[PDB]
C-alpha cells in the first residue's frame, strides 16, 4: 500500500506513541458499543450488557492487544498486507463468516481511538495516511472473500 | 431511529462545540478532501487548499445545517427539506461520502473535545449523523 | 423517509399480495437461506430443509410483521418496539442480513406480483424495507 | 466462482432465454429509478426525472444492452472472472471512479429483473446460482480499487 515517505514517516511517529496496551482495547471496546450488533461474535466474553460494561473488560481488553499487533503488524511491512492477514482472513471470513463491512467499521473506529488520544497531533494529512493504512488492512482481512 | 438518550447525547455534546462550530466543519471537510479524494468532485466550484475562506466558510455552514437538526431532531425531513432537495435532486450525492463526511466528523470531535466524546455519546453521534445523512439523500417531496 | 407517492405504493402493491403473505414471506426466507448461506446461522433451532413446515409459519409470522408495519408506516418504532428488542437487543442481527431478505423480498414479489412491480413502485417497497430494517436493527429504547 | 455442475446447466440454460434487448435496459433504468444517484453518473444521457422518461430513455436502453453483454461474458468466463473485467475495473474505478457499492446494486437489481421476467422460473437455486455470479461480477469490476 502506497503511503508517501513523509505519510510513512507520519504514521511511524505517532503509532510510536500509541500505547500498545489500551487503544487496542478502547478501538475493540467501542466497536461493540457503536455497532452494537457486533457482539454477537464475542458471546464467550462476558458482560457487553453496558458501554462502561464492555469498556471496563479484562476479555475486551486482552483481545484488542491481539487486534492492535497484528496492526502494528500491518503497519510495520505495508507491502504485503494480503499475506500477514492471510491467516486472520481464513480466520474471520471462512471459519467466523464476519461480515466485510465490518472490518472497515473497526479500522474507522480505530481512526477515532487515535484522534481521541492525539488530539491536535491527529492532523488532517496524518489522518488521510491512517485511512489509507486501515483502508488496507480491511480489504485484506476480506480477501478471502474473493 | 434515534432514542431519548441518543437526542440527549447529541445536543449536550454538540452543544460544546459553539464558537467552534465554523471549525470544525471547517476541518472535517478538509480532513474528507485529504483522507477521500474522490469527495473533491461534487466541489469543482470550490477553491480547496488549506485556509481556503470558502471552505471554512462552507464549513461554519454545515456545521450550522448540522445545528439546525440537533434541536428540530424529532422531524429533519421537515427542518431539512431544503437541504434534501439539494443534496438528493440536485447533486445527486452518493450516501457513502455522507458516511465519509460523518466519520470525519466523528475525528473532529474526538480529536478537539475528548472528555465529551465518550462511547456512548459517540454511539450517539454515530445514529445521528446516520439520520440526518438519509434525510439528506432521500427524495421524499 | 418516505414520500407521499412511495406511501400509497407500499400500500398499493402489498395491497395485491392476498392470503399469500404466508407464501411469499415463506418463498422470501427460503430464498435468502439458499442464496446467503450464513443468514441460516440465524436460526440453528429450525428446521430449514426443503419444504419446512417451520420456515412456512415464519414466513406467515414476517409477512404479518410486515403487515403490521404496513399499518403504521408513519408509526414504525412505535408498532415495532417489541421486535427491535428482539432483532436489535435480543438476536444482534448484522444489519447486512436486513438488506438480502430485503432484497430476496423484491425477487419474491417481482416474481410473483409482476403488474404491481413496477419501477416506481419497486424504489418505493426498496426504502419501505430499508426504512423497516432501520427500526428492526435500531436500539430506540 | 464455482458454481456446482447442477448451477452451472441451470444459469446455462435461463440466460439462453434472456432477451437481450430489454432486460440489460430495465436493470439500469431501474438502478437510475431505486438509487437516484446514480444518475450522477450519466449527465451525458439526458431526461431521468421520472421513472416513465428513464426507462423509454434510449440511451438507457442502449447502454443498458451493452450491460448485458458484460454479464454474458462474465457467465462464459467463470475462472478468471478478474482478468475478463480488468479493463472495464479500470474504467469504473480510476477513470469513473464509481463506488464499487454500486457495483453490487446493479448486481442485484439485475437479478429483480430476471425475477421479473421469469417469475415461477427463477426459482430459490436458480437465483442462489445468480446470485454467486454476480457477486463474483461485481468483485471483479471493483478489483482495481484492493
Ligand atoms: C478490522 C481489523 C481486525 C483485526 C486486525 C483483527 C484481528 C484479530 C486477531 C489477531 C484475532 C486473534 C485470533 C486468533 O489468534 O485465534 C482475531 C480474532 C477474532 N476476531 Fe478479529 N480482527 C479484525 C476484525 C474483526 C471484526 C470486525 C470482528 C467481528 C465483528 C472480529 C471478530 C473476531 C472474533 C469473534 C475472533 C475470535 C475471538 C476468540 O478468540 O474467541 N474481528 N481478530
Ligand atoms: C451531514 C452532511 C451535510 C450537511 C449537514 C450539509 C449541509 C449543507 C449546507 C448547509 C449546504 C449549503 C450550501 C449553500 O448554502 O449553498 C450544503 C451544500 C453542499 N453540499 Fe453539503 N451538506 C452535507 C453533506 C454533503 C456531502 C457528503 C457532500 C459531498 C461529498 C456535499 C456536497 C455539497 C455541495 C457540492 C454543496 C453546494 C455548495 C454550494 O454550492 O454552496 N454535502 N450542504
Ligand atoms: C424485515 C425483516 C424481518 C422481519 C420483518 C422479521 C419478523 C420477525 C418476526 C415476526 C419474528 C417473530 C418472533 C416471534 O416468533 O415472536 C421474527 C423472529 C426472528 N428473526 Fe426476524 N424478521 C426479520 C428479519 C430478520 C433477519 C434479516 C434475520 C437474520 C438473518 C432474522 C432473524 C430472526 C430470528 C433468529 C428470529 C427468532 C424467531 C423465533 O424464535 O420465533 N430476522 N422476525
Ligand atoms: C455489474 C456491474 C456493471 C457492469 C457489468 C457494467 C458494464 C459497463 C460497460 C460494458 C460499459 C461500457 C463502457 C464503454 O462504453 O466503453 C460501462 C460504462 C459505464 N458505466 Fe457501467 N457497469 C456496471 C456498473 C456500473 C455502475 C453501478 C455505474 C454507476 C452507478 C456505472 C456507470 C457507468 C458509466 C457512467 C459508464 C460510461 C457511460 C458513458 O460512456 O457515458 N457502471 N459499464
Amino acid at each position: 500500500v502506497h503511503l508517501t515517505p513523509k505519510e510513512k514517516s507520519a504514521v511511524t511517529a505517532l503509532w510510536g506513541k500509541v500505547n500498545v496496551d489500551e487503544v487496542g482495547g478502547e478501538a475493540l471496546g467501542r466497536l461493540l458499543v457503536v455497532y452494537p450488533w457486533t457482539q454477537r461474535f464475542f458471546e464467550s466474553f462476558g458482560d457487553l450488557s453496558t458501554p462502561d460494561a464492555v469498556m471496563g473488560n479484562p476479555k475486551v481488553k486482552a483481545h484488542g492487544k491481539k487486534v492492535l499487533g497484528a496492526f502494528s503488524d500491518g503497519l510495520a511491512h505495508l507491502d504485503n498486507l494480503k499475506g500477514t492477514f492471510a491467516t486472520l482472513s481464513e480466520l474471520h471470513c471462512d471459519k467466523l463468516h464476519v461480515d466485510p463491512e465490518n472490518f472497515r467499521l473497526l479500522g474507522n473506529v480505530l481512526v477515532c481511538v487515535l484522534a481521541h488520544h492525539f488530539g491536535k497531533e491527529f492532523t488532517p494529512p496524518v489522518q488521510a495516511a491512517y485511512q489509507k493504512v486501515v483502508a488496507g488492512v480491511a480489504n485484506a482481512l476480506a480477501h478471502k472473500y474473493h | 431511529v434515534l432514542s431519548p438518550a441518543d437526542k440527549t447525547n447529541v445536543k449536550a455534546a454538540w452543544g460544546k462545540v459553539g464558537a467552534h462550530a465554523g471549525e470544525y466543519g471547517a476541518e472535517a471537510l478538509e480532513r474528507m478532501f485529504l483522507s477521500f479524494p474522490t469527495t473533491k468532485t461534487y466541489f469543482p466550484h470550490f477553491d480547496l487548499s488549506h485556509g481556503s475562506a470558502q471552505v471554512k466558510g462552507h464549513g461554519k455552514k454545515v456545521a450550522d445545517a448540522l445545528t439546525n437538526a440537533v434541536a428540530h431532531v424529532d422531524d429533519m425531513p421537515n427542518a431539512l427539506s431544503a437541504l434534501s432537495d439539494l443534496h438528493a435532486h440536485k447533486l445527486r450525492v452518493d450516501p457513502v461520502n455522507f458516511k465519509l463526511l460523518s466519520h470525519c466528523l466523528l475525528v473532529t470531535l474526538a480529536a478537539h473535545l475528548p472528555a465529551e466524546f465518550t462511547p456512548a455519546v459517540h454511539a450517539s453521534l454515530d445514529k445521528f449523523l446516520a439520520s440526518v445523512s438519509t434525510v439528506l439523500t432521500s427524495k421524499y417531496r
